[PDB]
């Protein structure tokens, strides 16, 4: 849910 | 930082009606526009996350939608447990922002507000202090405003007022208001007024007492 | 089962410094960024930083840089915000989260003042006398005074509910008040008795103050 993240 | 500016603040809407929710961000946020859920009892869930990926468990009457800069947030056919405050959240940069919210509530048919007003107890006089208090109570829609009036004059310092939340069994809503003075001040004027103005009626709803009389 | 764990609440003085925790569990959040979340009555939310514990890395809401501490205790998987030099700014509901698959904790009310534990004065509100024509009647009660929240009241000792509106409380100088009305048949009262009764948990105070023409 967020750039800096794996999803 | 990107800011998100969220439309509409408060939305009515009649349960099983479609209801959609906007947030535009400052800049593209790259599809990282999520969306969060929080109830009346502080719990808050996520309900969809880069635009339109629903989260677990949640029902398919959820759906989002959007590009760049402008997300939007659609329920199809609004149900009891939908009402709550919803707000989106951009992932896209640091640091994460989150748009100002929109609050849904439930329309019902309109209706006036039943207004009481009380005296101060023996009990606090006795005490050396007079709050006179006003009940707005059952009404809607949820704007209203009261007045104060002593012996006919207009009064505002000293005055705290309170609303509830939207009934959840009746969706009206009520407020307090309560004018607190010295016993020596209320005890040299005779005449207390709480004044009501609703959309339900030109004129406003008077309550008041005198001192003397009992 | 994929729990964040805050506290309810938590009061402190101005100028003091308070340490938020988070306890997760249904998880290991050694991959999960944790963040916290800052939310005030008539503000939009507000970001305040997250935390990655694998590695400690953080990133902060500039703005919060010289007020929050983002740290993480591994052994026990529990991630903490210490707020600084704290000021009645600061009083807000605080939450932790994790992300992705995002989950958020039911967050902590912090409250920052100087006032001391005080009893509520109770007070009886009854109608104006002159005679009531209508079909109901509405009383009430009027709490004020009291530090710090909570306060329970209810009517007839609970048995009276229903008619009943309770406002949430608000507070005048440093101390709060709240009131409640009920509303009843006209026939009911004042010959079947009606009594608020007020507990104040942190003063240990119980009162019933009885409705009376
Ligand atoms: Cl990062
Ligand atoms: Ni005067």
């Amino acid at each position: 849910s967020h750039f800096n993240e794996y999803e | 930082d990107i800011q998100m500016t969220q439309t509409p603040s408060s939305l009515s809407a009649s349960l099983g009606d479609r209801v959609t929710i906007s947030c535009r961000a400052s800049q593209d946020i790259s599809h990282y526009l999520n969306w969060f859920q929080q109830k009346p009892d502080g719990t808050v869930k996520l309900l969809i996350y880069y635009t339109s990926t629903l989260h677990s468990g949640v029902p398919s009457r959820f759906s989002g939608s959007g590009s760049g800069t402008d997300y939007s947030l659609t329920i199809s056919n609004l149900e009891e447990e939908d009402i709550a405050f919803y707000f989106c959240q951009q992932g896209g940069a640091l640091p994460f922002t989150f748009g100002s919210g929109t609050k849904l509530a439930i329309k019902r048919a309109d209706a006036a507000p039943t207004v009481s007003i009380f005296p101060p107890s023996s009990e606090q006089l006795t005490s050396g202090g007079a709050s006179v208090v006003c009940f707005l109570n059952n009404f809607y829609p949820k704007d209203i405003n009261v007045k104060w009036k002593i012996d006919g004059s207009e009064r505002q310092n000293g005055v705290l007022d309170s609303w509830t939340d939207q009934d959840s069994k009746d969706s009206t809503y009520s407020m307090s208001s309560t004018l607190t003075l010295t016993k020596d001040e209320y005890e040299r004027h005779n005449s207390y007024t709480c004044e009501a103005t609703h959309k339900t009626s030109t004129s406003p709803i008077v309550k008041s007492f005198n001192r003397n009389e009992c | 089962q994929v729990q964040l764990q805050q506290p309810g609440a938590e009061l402190v003085k101005p100028g003091a410094s308070v340490k938020l925790s988070c306890k997760a569990s249904g998880f290991t959040f050694t991959n999960y960024w944790m963040h916290w979340v800052k939310q005030r009555p008539g503000q939009g939310l507000e970001w305040i930083g997250e935390i990655l514990p694998s590695n400690g890395r953080t990133n902060y809401n500039e703005k919060f840089k010289t007020k929050a501490t983002l740290t993480v205790d591994k052994s026990s998987n529990t991630a903490y915000m210490q707020l600084s030099s704290l000021t009645s700014e600061d009083s807000a509901v605080y939450y932790c989260a994790r992300s992705p698959s995002d989950y958020w904790g039911q967050g902590t009310t912090l409250t920052v003042s100087s006032a001391k534990t005080t009893a509520p004065s109770v007070y009886p509100l009854a109608p104006v006398c002159g005679d009531t024509t209508g079909s109901s009647v509405t009383l009430g009660c009027l709490v004020k005074g009291y530090f710090p929240e909570p306060v329970t009241l209810t009517w007839n000792s609970g048995s009276l509910s229903s008619g009943v509106h309770t406002f949430p409380a608000v507070l005048q100088s440093d101390l709060y008040t709240l009131s409640s009305s009920v509303t009843v048949t006209s026939s009911t009262w004042p010959s079947q008795s009606i009594t608020c009764n007020v507990a104040h948990p942190a003063s240990s105070t119980k009162v019933d103050k009885k409705i009376e023409p």
